[PDB]
């Protein structure tokens, strides 16, 4: 299988550098050009720079010019993208693409990484409180219950959450992260069976990459 | 650089219908014969997956009802028929002239019958309290259409203030939408009242929905 895992991305400050990576894996690196893409906060896409098969030539978007670098090592199946002199601008999510190689001009990008986050800004990393959202000890149960999971005080973005390890996927929200005082909050909740809990167990997990936390939280009644 | 304008900005559908969408372009992206306009699905949390390139193609592993028509400057994708799956931004990429530029993206909306919500209410934590913190949680789950106003009330009376709230976009098997919200106060506070109470009210149904925490039990 195609695979193109990127990463390095983090919380900088203004006028900061970062290196982003992406090991490419499947399929032959050199036959194919490259690109970075980023998606910003209000979900424009921007292409930002390309690589040929190569690595003889290089093209860059006109905001990054004279900023970033872009370069592949074709040993090591490695693209990378050295940004430096950071602007809030600069703030997306980074993903690395393949282009098709087709003959006859120029191509498409047919396979994308899941993207690594940077966030340029001069506040402070900030770990989450997780927080279990069992039931009110009145409420009635009727067939399915609601349990949930509140992540709140955090900084950056991304947080990722997950129940039960995966073993738990449909039934679940999981609500975009909103900023209040320049800390984000955000809530899952999800929904099972009566009978499956409290008998079976019910866990959320949050991980925030940033803060390098990882909490696991097991919803109990009260 | 070339510009893509993509119309509409959203698109309502019902399942099994028809939709399309356009794109033009700034200048011609035509060489060769070949037309260098490509179309992308993202699905929120998801990278752009490639639907269409060169105007005409079906990438591999696309399913058929997905096609593209146009030349020069006008293109258009057309879904047919629209499956619930395909809740999605699409965007229009052109390749023929270094910058690559995308359009703006068309919203792809879901039309069903009308759903009523799932609500639930959430006392705080105990953890959260022994921190100084107190937050009230209602989901309201599973509804359409989108539209929905939620109030909170402590004792009868009514609260504005460290109240956030949050939407998802539409589900992908049954298209319906979903939302959180939280009442955040001082433990404090929160421990001199009684009642906490979030009030939905929806299309759905004239009167509002309400659920209720006590903490007399």
């Amino acid at each position: 299988e195609v695979k193109l895992v990127e990463s390095g991305g983090d919380l900088v400050k203004p006028g900061g550098s970062l290196k982003l990576s992406c090991a490419a894996s499947g399929f032959s690196f050199s036959s194919h050009g490259m690109s970075w893409v980023r998606q910003t906060p209000d979900k424009r896409l921007e292409w930002v720079a390309l690589i040929s098969r190569g690595g003889s030539y290089t093209y860059y978007s006109d905001s990054v010019k004279g900023r970033f670098t872009i370069s592949r090592d074709n040993a090591k199946n490695t693209l990378y993208l050295q940004m430096s002199g950071l602007r809030s601008e600069d703030t997306a999510i980074y993903y690395c693409t393949r282009h098709k190689g087709l003959r006859r001009g120029t191509n498409a990008m047919d396979y994308w990484g899941q993207g690594t986050s940077v966030t340029v800004s001069a506040a402070k990393t900030t770990p989450p409180s997780v927080y279990p959202l069992a039931p009110g000890s009145a409420a009635q149960t009727n067939s399915m219950v609601t349990l949930g999971c509140l992540v709140k005080g955090y900084f950056p973005e991304p947080v990722t959450v997950t129940w039960n390890s995966g073993s738990l996927s449909s039934g679940v929200h999981t609500f975009p992260a909103v900023l209040q005082s320049d800390l984000y909050t955000l809530s899952s909740s999800v929904t099972v069976p009566s009978s499956t809990w409290p008998s079976e167990t019910v866990t959320c997990n949050v991980a925030h990459p940033a803060s390098s936390t990882k909490v696991d939280k097991k919803i109990v009644p009260r | 650089d070339i510009v893509l304008t993509q119309s509409p900005a959203s698109l309502a559908v019902s399942l099994g219908q028809r939709a399309t969408i356009s794109c033009r372009a700034s200048e011609s992206v035509d060489n060769y014969g070949n037309s260098f306009m490509h179309w992308y699905q993202q699905k929120p949390g998801q990278p752009p997956k490639l639907l269409i390139y060169r105007a005409s193609n079906l990438e591999s592993g696309i399913p058929v009802r997905f096609s593209g028509s146009g030349s020069r400057t006008d293109f258009t994708l057309t879904i047919n028929p629209v499956e619930a799956d395909d809740v999605a931004t699409y965007y229009c990429q052109q390749s023929n002239e270094d910058p690559r530029t995308f359009g703006g993206g068309t919203k792809l909306e879901i039309k069903r019958a009308d759903a009523a919500p799932t609500v639930s209410i959430f006392p705080p934590s105990s953890e959260q309290l022994t921190s100084g913190g107190a937050s009230v949680v209602c989901f309201l789950n599973n509804f359409y259409p989108k539209d929905i106003n939620v109030k909170w009330k402590i004792d009868g009376s009514e609260r504005q203030n460290g109240v956030l709230n949050s939407w998802t976009d539409q589900d992908s098997k049954d298209s319906t939408y979903s939302m959180s919200s939280t009442l955040t106060l001082t433990k404090d506070e929160y421990e001199r009242h009684n009642s906490y109470t979030c009030e939905a009210t929806h299309k759905t149904s004239t009167s509002p929905i309400v659920k209720s925490f006590n903490r007399n039990e």
